[PDB]
């Protein structure tokens, strides 16, 4: 009827639930605390022991930019529903104005736009078991926080139409950028949140998670896990990509920067490999039924490699 | 049967002759609706779903299941009828005719007892003979639907279920919701495999596996205002139509549906022809015809769009996002204009929005429209509808420093995921757009100064979202000489419209170059010089009848050695 | 035909006497709309365009193509009728006259099979007479356009398209958007050269 997975725990889904930390780790590298907390939340939800009034899960994500705060939520949505589109993505960046709070729950009666009701309220009513993402929560005003102040404790919200929607089976995730060796920046993030967010609001969130900074082993795994996307895109045109170990080492070497996130790795691969592949494809260097072997020339594998180049077969 | 035919259509009798489309992949939905239909009391399901997911296909699938005999004992030999409420209300000069027709219909289907009734586009029950609070069809059906002696199924959409059914809770009480999910890409693949035969027979053509595979792929990837499998079915139907037109056995392949998608949504996702291939590999010189210098930016944008055209561009990020930083006048807007001319042939196809007007915090609602309950809700956003007219377009943000941080906060989602939710609540696609941001900031050393100024005046996540950071360098003497070349070229092009021919000597051009070199150059200076010392004299001479039409004008120089400052030099117009 | 003349005007009969101005340079739009009319299911295009570009001129060019007979076999010997929604909804004085008239018109189209409809000001299809006990024409024509036994074309300004047609996703579903863009400079010159004879 309503899609809420209050079922008998079969063996397959049980074995999936015990091992879902690895399943989230298939896409999310690092951030073991956040993945563990999400696993505990979903285990508490599916075991039937939960506070009826409170939602299934409420968390706030903070840390550097591009550390998978949104990606963990997207992977969780893919885990629960089978696709990334099912995630309710409400972006708080266009809610800088105070008067824009009506976009969430709807228009009051007597005004224009009363008939279609709210936006997130309707989407919650359609899919009661869904994860709702609020990106850039620091960037909207604190006035809009008050509508969610009810659902982070009671899980009920009243639209402009007047009907009450429920948030008891929804997972709420908030992502911010406050603060931006681990515990000092964790305390800095805590102080930033305490000064910027009212303490009465912060107590209604089940857990606060500080995202850890990306390290070298994380980015060397990241190169493979993200070039898998390029390989899969190439497979749509009967193209095969393989990277040498030196290719991975050079890609991680030129994209390592602790002050930014993983988007530098995207920049590195985009400016080094993908553009060259596009040039060779449109110049017909490689054709259908052919594989591509990318190797690093003029490098030892240990130096910084300011002169290393990529060879294509 | 003698009464139902006058006001309805037998779907089972249609299934006798096989006029219905075969339905595949909806076994779960069929089992759910039959599970509702097997109830004792209040056994009436409703097909709730998005427009274009196969809600009707559910009921023809049910009819096919009945006529094949897959049904259990409770649904055997049940004639299935869709009901035209328009046929009920038509021809009723008095109320007695209308609800007499309705009571005769319900009495007949109760007496026979083997008719399942279908209501298509269900919301019309609230108000049939009169208003909601008077006698209508729904009020008559309340005792029959409540006690559950009548089996009725219906289909409605989410917005309609919210705008017609839900405001009267009595209607939604008697209907169990059964959601018809939008099929996945492989699900639409099997659906296309199933419906291959009818379209191949009608259009007298042949369709290959790669054809509808690529059709489903591009349909899910690119079009963001329609829903599967409907748009892919539309593409297959019109593609068979195009081949049938072109013949007066043909084969339907991926290049045809690619050309169709280009015709429909304007996306140039085509099988690359040789001429446009050589154009794309050599478009750097084509850009260098208009914008001269700044090789790094031209090469970067060339690489980005070469990625876009080769199908190697990431679906969830846009085609390309760039910050154009440098001193004023170098040609940052000229580069975007040149890309617009290359992509579309015209400069008006470039959607240009200035950030100077967004100098206040209250101006943030202009891009994506007004919140509900306020003025300006009906027309919606400004940039969102402009993107909606043309999915493949380049957007320009002139003088990005004048904008304040709330604009970048509202645009971070466009930079990263490439979606934008308007005030209406609809998501607007940006996966086929090119992002251009022009900055005049920081004025080898200029690179560091510009980067420091950008990281000072922008948040770290915004500079993380942007793809490539480009610092425009100051022009050179050869570059301003080629500026003079372009200037005299466009001046002569304007002059040819009035039966006049224009030419300049090398010495005059060198004098123009000598009077047009400073670090405050670009094009805003040395165009003042042209308009003052060449255009002014030409207009002056042509208004009092010298150098008129039919005579070629040559611009020379006098009292100059060709090397000095040329302050005493005077332009001569022969 | 004995019922349709009281509610519509035959553009094919207008094309018999050449009462429509010649159309120049709209080959791409006319071939696209002719392609959409060749479909089996949901063969109903809409000419979305800025007002004053010649959305009605595209339909007149279709009529000229029909009378000159260069259309493929799927449009041979078919009359193009425009539909006057006002005349349909004008004389009712009751509740059931409008639906009876619309059903009679659709029955005539079904029993003839050589009529293509054109609806000026398409957005009036939704709420084409909305009383307390009235059912609009849009819901009546939804099943007819869904399967495709009814073939119609429409012209709509993008603004009013977004105001009314987009608000009802069901009517958006049955309709194929065909964009009629602004003519270029040389296109305007060619159109003026075409119209020069009639204007002199
Ligand atoms: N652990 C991870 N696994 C996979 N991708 C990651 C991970 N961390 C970061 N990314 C990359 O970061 C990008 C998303 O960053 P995001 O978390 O949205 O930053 P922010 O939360 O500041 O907006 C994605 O493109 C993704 O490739
Ligand atoms: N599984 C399927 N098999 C065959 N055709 C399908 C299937 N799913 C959808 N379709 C086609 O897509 C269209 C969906 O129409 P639908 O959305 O049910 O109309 P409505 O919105 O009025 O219920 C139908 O015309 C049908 O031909
Ligand atoms: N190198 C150039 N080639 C051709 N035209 C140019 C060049 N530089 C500037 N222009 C002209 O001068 C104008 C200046 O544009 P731009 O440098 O972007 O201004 P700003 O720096 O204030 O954004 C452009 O619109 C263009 O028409
Ligand atoms: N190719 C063409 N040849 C001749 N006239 C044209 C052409 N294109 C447009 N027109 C002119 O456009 C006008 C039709 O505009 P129309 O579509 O009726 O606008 P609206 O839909 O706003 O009423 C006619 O008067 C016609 O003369």
């Amino acid at each position: 009827w309503t899609g809420i997975p209050v079922f008998k725990l079969t063996e397959a889904e049980t074995t999936r639930l015990l091992r879902m930390e690895e399943e989230l780790h298939k896409r999310i590298i690092g951030q073991e605390d956040a993945v563990k907390a999400v696993s505990k939340a979903i285990r508490r939800t599916r075991a039937g022991l939960k506070d009826p009034k409170r939602p299934s899960g409420s968390f706030i994500f903070a840390g550097p930019s591009g550390v998978g705060k949104t990606e963990l939520s997207k992977a969780l949505a893919n885990f629960l529903f089978g696709d990334d589109d099912a995630l309710i993505q409400i972006d708080m960046g266009e809610f800088h104005d105070r008067f824009t709070a009506s976009r969430l729950f709807g228009a009051p009666p007597g005004y224009v736009g009363y008939e279609e009701g709210g936006q997130l309220t309707e989407k919650v009513r359609r899919k009661p078991f869904s994860v709702v993402l609020f990106d850039e929560i620091e960037k909207a005003h604190q006035e809009i926080y008050n509508s969610l102040l009810q659902v982070l404790e009671d899980g009920r919200l009243t639209d402009g139409q007047g009907r009450t929607v429920d948030f008891k089976n929804t997972v709420l995730i908030f992502t911010s950028n406050l603060g931006t060796d681990y515990e000092r920046m964790k305390q800095k993030v805590n102080d930033e949140l305490k000064k910027h967010f009212r303490p009465e609001f912060l107590n209604r969130i089940d857990d606060i998670i500080v995202f850890h900074q990306l390290t070298r082993e994380e980015i060397i795994r990241m190169v493979d896990l993200m070039i898998s996307r390029v390989a899969g895109q190439l497979k749509s045109k009967d193209m095969a990509l393989v990277l040498t170990d030196a290719a991975k080492a050079l890609l991680a070497k030129r994209g390592f920067d602790p002050v930014l996130g993983a988007r530098p790795l995207r920049r590195t691969i985009q400016r080094e490999i993908e553009d060259q592949l596009s040039e060779k494809i449109l110049f017909e260097e490689v054709g259908p039924g052919q594989v591509v072997t990318v190797d690093v020339d003029n490098w030892d594998g240990e130096g910084p490699g300011e002169d290393a180049v990529f060879t294509f077969t | 049967s003698l009464v139902l035919d006058q006001f309805g259509r037998n779907l089972t009798a249609a299934a006798m002759e096989g006029k219905l489309d075969p339905v595949i992949g909806r076994e779960k939905e069929i089992e759910r609706v039959m599970q509702v239909l097997s109830r004792r009391t209040k056994n009436n399901p409703v097909l709730i779903g998005e427009p274009g997911v196969g809600k009707t296909a559910v009921v023809e699938g049910l009819a096919q299941a009945i006529v094949h005999g897959e049904v259990p004992e409770t649904l055997k030999d049940k004639q299935l009828y869709t009901l035209d409420l328009g046929s009920l209300v038509a021809g009723s000069r008095y109320r007695g005719d209308f609800e007499e027709r309705l009571k005769k219909v319900l009495k007949e289907i109760n007496t026979r007892g083997d008719i399942i009734l279908f209501i298509d586009e269900l919301h019309t029950l609230v108000g049939a003979g009169a208003a909601e609070g008077a006698i209508d069809a729904a009020s008559i059906l309340k005792p029959k639907l409540a006690r559950g002696e009548l089996q009725t199924i219906g289909a409605t959409t989410l917005d309609e279920y919210r705008k017609y059914i839900e405001k009267d809770a009595a209607l939604e009480r008697r209907f169990q919701p059964v959601q018809v999910g939008e099929p996945t890409v492989e699900h639409t693949i099997e659906i296309l495999k199933g419906l291959r035969d009818r379209y191949e027979a009608h259009h007298r053509v042949s369709i290959t596996d790669a054809a509808m595979v690529a059709a489903a792929t591009l349909a899910d990837r690119y079009i963001n205002d329609r829903f599967l499998p409907d748009k892919a079915i539309d593409l297959i139907d019109e593609a068979g139509a195009r081949m049938r037109i072109r013949r007066m056995v043909a084969e339907v392949d991926d290049e045809q549906i690619a050309e169709v998608l280009g015709n429909w949504t304007g996306i140039p996702v085509f099988k690359l022809t040789e001429a446009e291939t050589t154009r794309l590999l050599r478009m750097e010189e084509e850009l260098h015809k208009r914008i001269i210098g700044q090789e790094d930016a031209v090469k970067a944008v060339s690489k980005a769009i070469r990625r876009t055209r080769a199908g190697l561009k990431d679906p969830k990020r846009p085609s390309g996002s760039f910050i154009f930083a440098g001193p004023s006048g170098v040609g940052k807007t000229e580069l975007s204009k040149a890309l617009a001319n290359f992509l579309f042939g015209d400069d008006d196809a470039l959607i240009q929005i200035d950030m100077g007007e967004f100098h206040d915090r209250f101006t943030a609602s202009r891009l994506f429209g007004a919140p509900p309950g306020y003025v300006g809700y009906e027309e919606g956003g400004q940039l969102t509808e402009k993107v909606r007219r043309k999915p493949f377009s380049v957007v320009l943000f002139d003088e990005i420093e004048k904008a304040h941080q709330e604009i970048y906060n509202s645009l971070l989602q466009v930079l990263e995921d490439g979606r934008l939710t308007d005030g209406q609540g609809r998501t607007v696609d940006f996966k086929n757009t090119v992002l251009i941001f022009t900055s005049n900031l920081g004025t080898e050393r200029m690179k560091q100064k510009v980067n420091d100024e950008l990281k000072k005046h922008f948040r770290p996540e915004f500079l993380n979202r942007i793809d490539d950071i480009i610092v425009f360098h100051q022009l050179t003497r050869e570059e301003i000489i080629r500026m003079v070349d372009l200037m005299i070229s466009r001046v002569a092009g304007q002059l040819k419209s009035k039966d006049m021919a224009l030419v300049l000597t090398d010495a005059a051009k060198a004098l123009l170059a000598k009077r047009g070199f400073d670090p405050v150059l670009g094009a805003r200076p040395l165009r003042r010089t042209i308009q003052r010392e060449i255009e002014d004299q030409l207009s002056e001479k042509i208004l009092f009848e010298e150098v008129g039409p039919g005579q070629v004008v040559t611009v020379d120089v006098d009292n100059w050695d060709g090397e000095g400052p040329g302050e005493d030099a005077v332009f001569t117009f022969t």
